[PDB]
């Protein structure tokens, strides 16, 4: 059996209506007949008092997990229930799908997302690819930015470019702070690309002082990873024109199409245990009464969990419960506020659509250069 | 106003010791601007139950901070990882005052948590100063695989590449795994004659068994190792003469509490000479937004320096851990455990006895015998 939660809605009950009855909807080889349990109001209580309520009954066989983003406490949560009652779960949104790197020794969480360093890796093949080979790096003091630091270094030594960085700068940008001198370290400032790493709160900080600082301009372009942006689809004020991000390939869906996926890998992933060993592994997940002493035979239905393909794509997990080698693309902000797919990165080489990046200019008016000509030649 | 504080404690006598202690805080300096509280609950075997019944004891004060002990231990590691989840959601700074897991320390699972005594990983200060003081310069190290041992790789090497010694023959081996002489024969045809153990109370009986058989005990070897190697299961196969060490005053789960309230005293009166103290919210359920100055409690309480402490000088480091702690050297003679020397801060200072080396000499025996047949 498997079953699905959700944590966060501004209500699509038709949509969850629409998932009570089909216990026919996929064509996965198994008995996929889902139970749906809403939750309103994500907290500690409600969490933790809800999920073993449905487990304690029907002997469901693993969870399917979706809620909103910018909330980050939630992760750990799930994590440590799982610890317990020794149940399989998938977390599919935004949410929970920023990577933890310290798992629990016997937990299964299997997260879906990228790891931080899997995201600077394809950064680098689009700072190279223009030949830029000069940045600086702004990170705040957020929890896990010394993590971060230690990625540029490192990648920058597994590679073959000067890489001439000049200077990281490190600035407290929560709600209160001094500043001046965050505007000192600011206004001394030169380079053409910066890397910065931030929340969301601080980003709208930083790039508020970005534009009084004169560091916003045609002259200059911006990097972030995936966690600096805004939901998906509608971006605040004072984000500049031209940002890059690198997003997992799941970035513009729907999320009924999401749930159908997180059910085909406990679907597959069950199947496929019954041709190797066989007969349907033994489902069982059980809250405080007497929970996991000892795993003996789930822990042999892990592995068989973690390869699965399905419809042409390759969903292998790593012990760290990340994804390995998924298909990821690049986005950008053009000149309309929205989202634009730019590049795809598949098979380990990085493709592009922008032979040269269109460099825009205070109000839109393309701004193009003398000294830049395109030549046409044959073998 | 009323400011309200709680904590977890495991004896209803130590509850009660701990209800005086906030007493005698409150008329140190305390006057009619603002008084405190305390409030109280025990463990419980089900760690499910403990997270339900924390914000049991949150729906019920204004609780600003929250203290959390493991005096009985069937899990010394999950016991407490309820209070700092359930707490951490709301930015609850929580105070722990005896565990000694080295997994706490990474502050992006664990968004607040503060300690009053260092962890395991900050063991190696000691052992690397004793190498410059005894002029030790070839070790071989013996670690585990689990987090808690990794940390003392890591812990070790930085320390060590400051000046380019760069120690040698870095041995692994899977926790809870017996029969390790396939490793220790690895270990057998080094120059170097000096181990340093770090592993848990049930593998240390193990190699110092799987020893017994190789004469890895024998004399002009030296060993030395840590505070767990040697209390347990495995003090019994001990070897005599391992060097090893403890802590001053940890496990006292007494001392603490009044060290723990001074501090917590000092802070809140410090932060509420300011500027919109919103207090955190009432209820576990029916809250979905965090405590929108929790991080500046945690700010401030990081710098609070504490003078008449009971165990000592009392600080906190960038990461959040007691800085400048004590720690007394052991040494083992005739099965029976007897102090050479103490470790204060930044240097040792040993006297009074002479070091019984495992060998039974009375000389301090070098390592790094070149060996004259070559490969
Ligand atoms: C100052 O601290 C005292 C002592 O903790 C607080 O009194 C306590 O108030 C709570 C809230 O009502 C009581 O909890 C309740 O106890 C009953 C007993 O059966 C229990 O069934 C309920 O579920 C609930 O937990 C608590 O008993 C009570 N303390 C004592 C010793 O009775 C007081 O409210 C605090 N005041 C301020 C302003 O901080
Ligand atoms: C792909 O996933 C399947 C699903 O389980 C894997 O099946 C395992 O196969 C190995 C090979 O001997 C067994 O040792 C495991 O015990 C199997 N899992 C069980 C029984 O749960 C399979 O190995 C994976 N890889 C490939 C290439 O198919
Ligand atoms: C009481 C005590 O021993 N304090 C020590 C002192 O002896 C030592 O000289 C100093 C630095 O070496 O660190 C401190
Ligand atoms: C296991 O222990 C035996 C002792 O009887 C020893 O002979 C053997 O070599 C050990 N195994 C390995 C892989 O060393
Ligand atoms: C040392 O070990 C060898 C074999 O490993 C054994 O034969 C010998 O007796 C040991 N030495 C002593 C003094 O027991
Ligand atoms: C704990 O510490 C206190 C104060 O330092 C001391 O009086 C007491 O003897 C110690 N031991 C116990 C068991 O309380
Ligand atoms: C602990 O360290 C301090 C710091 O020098 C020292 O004065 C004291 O004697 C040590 N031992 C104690 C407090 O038992």
């Amino acid at each position: 059996t498997v079953a699905v939660v959700f944590s966060s809605s501004g209500p699509p009950q038709a949509q969850f209506r629409a998932r009570l009855t089909p216990q026919s909807f996929l064509d996965l080889p198994l008995e996929i007949q889902p139970l749906t349990v809403g939750v309103n109001t994500t907290n500690p209580s409600s969490l933790l008092t809800q999920i073993c309520g449905l487990l304690g009954a029907a002997h469901v066989h693993g969870i399917v997990f979706e809620d909103n983003v910018d909330t980050e406490a939630v992760a750990q949560i799930l994590d440590f229930i799982s610890s317990q009652t020794h149940v399989p779960i998938l977390s599919i949104s935004g949410g929970s799908a920023v990577v933890l790197t310290p798992k629990e020794p016997g937990s299964a969480f299997l997260q879906l997302g990228v790891s931080l360093e899997q995201q600077l890796q394809v950064l680098f093949k689009v700072l190279e690819e223009y030949d830029w080979s000069a940045f600086a790096v702004i990170t705040s003091l957020h929890p896990g930015h010394a993590l971060f630091l230690e990625g540029v270094r490192a990648v920058a030594d597994a590679s073959h470019v000067s890489w001439r960085l000049l200077d990281v700068v490190t600035l407290e940008l929560g709600p209160g702070g001094p500043r001046a001198r965050t505007q000192r370290l600011l206004r001394q400032l030169d380079a053409p690309v910066f890397v910065a790493y931030c929340s969301r709160e601080e980003a709208e900080v930083l790039f508020a002082e970005a534009a009084q600082a004169g560091l916003v301009g045609p002259g200059h372009v911006w990097l972030v990873p995936n966690l600096a942006l805004g939901s998906t689809d509608a971006p605040p004020a004072t984000f500049p024109v031209g940002l890059i991000s690198v997003v997992t390939e799941s970035w513009r869906l729907s999320l009924r199409q999401k749930v159908r996926d997180g059910v085909a890998i406990l679907a597959l992933g069950a199947h496929s245990y019954w041709r190797q060993h066989g007969t349907l592994p033994a489902p069982a997940g059980d809250c405080r009464v007497h929970p996991g002493p000892v795993s003996p035979a789930r822990e042999a239905f892990y592995r068989h969990l973690l390869n699965v393909t399905w419809e042409g794509r390759d969903f292998s997990f790593s012990p760290g419960g990340y994804l390995v080698q998924p298909t990821m693309v690049v986005i950008a902000l053009n000149r309309h506020r929205l989202w634009e797919m730019v590049g795809r990165w598949e098979h380990g080489v990085l493709y592009m659509k922008y032979p040269v990046w269109p460099r825009y200019s205070a109000s839109l008016q393309p701004v193009v250069d003398s000294r830049h000509l395109t030549v046409a030649t044959l073998e | 106003k009323i400011v309200n504080i709680g904590a977890v404690l495991s004896t209803r006598k130590h509850e009660q010791m701990f209800r005086e202690a906030v007493n005698q805080a409150n008329k140190r300096h305390g006057s009619w601007k603002i008084q405190l509280n305390a409030t109280s609950v025990t463990h419980k075997p089900n760690a499910i139950q403990m997270a339900l019944s924390v914000c049991e004891d949150l729906i019920s004060s204004q609780v600003y901070a929250i203290l959390v002990s493991h005096p009985p231990t069937p899990n010394d590691h999950f016991t407490p990882t309820p209070v700092s989840y359930t707490a951490g959601f709301y930015r609850i700074p929580v105070l722990g005052l005896t565990t000694r897991m080295s997994i706490y320390s990474d502050k992006s699972i664990h968004l607040s948590f503060l300690r009053t005594v260092p962890p395991y990983s900050h063991q190696s200060s000691v052992w690397f100063e004793m190498m410059r003081v005894y002029s030790w310069n070839h070790i071989i190290l013996l670690v585990s695989d689990d987090h808690e041992g990794r940390a003392a790789q890591k812990r070790l090497e930085t320390l060590l590449e400051e000046r380019e010694s760069k120690a040698e023959k870095v041995l692994q081996f899977d926790p809870g795994t017996k029969n390790v002489t396939a490793l220790l024969m690895e270990a057998k045809e080094l120059e170097a004659r000096v181990i340093i153990l770090s592993a848990s109370e049930d593998d240390a009986a193990t190699v110092y068994r799987a020893a017994a058989m190789l004469n890895m005990t024998g004399s002009g070897y030296v060993w030395l190792v840590g505070e767990r190697e040697i209390s347990g299961n495995a003090l019994r196969y001990a070897p005599d003469g391992i060097l090893g060490l403890q802590l001053i005053n940890g496990k006292n789960e007494s001392a603490h509490i009044s060290d723990a309230v001074g501090v917590v005293a000092q802070a809140v009166h410090e932060l509420l000479e300011k500027e919109n103290i919103t207090d955190p919210p009432r209820g576990c359920v029916g809250n979905t937004n965090i405590w929108k100055t929790g991080p500046l409690f945690k700010r401030v309480l990081m710098s609070s320096k504490y003078a008449d402490g009971v165990t000592g000088r009392v600080e906190f480091n960038e990461d959040g851990d007691r800085k400048f702690a004590n720690y007394s050297i052991m040494n083992l003679q005739n099965r029976k455990l007897v102090q050479v020397g103490i470790y204060n801060g930044t240097h040792v200072i040993p006297n009074d006895r002479k070091i019984i080396w495992p060998g039974g000499e009375t000389e301090k025996p070098r390592g790094y015998q070149m060996s004259t047949r070559l490969k």
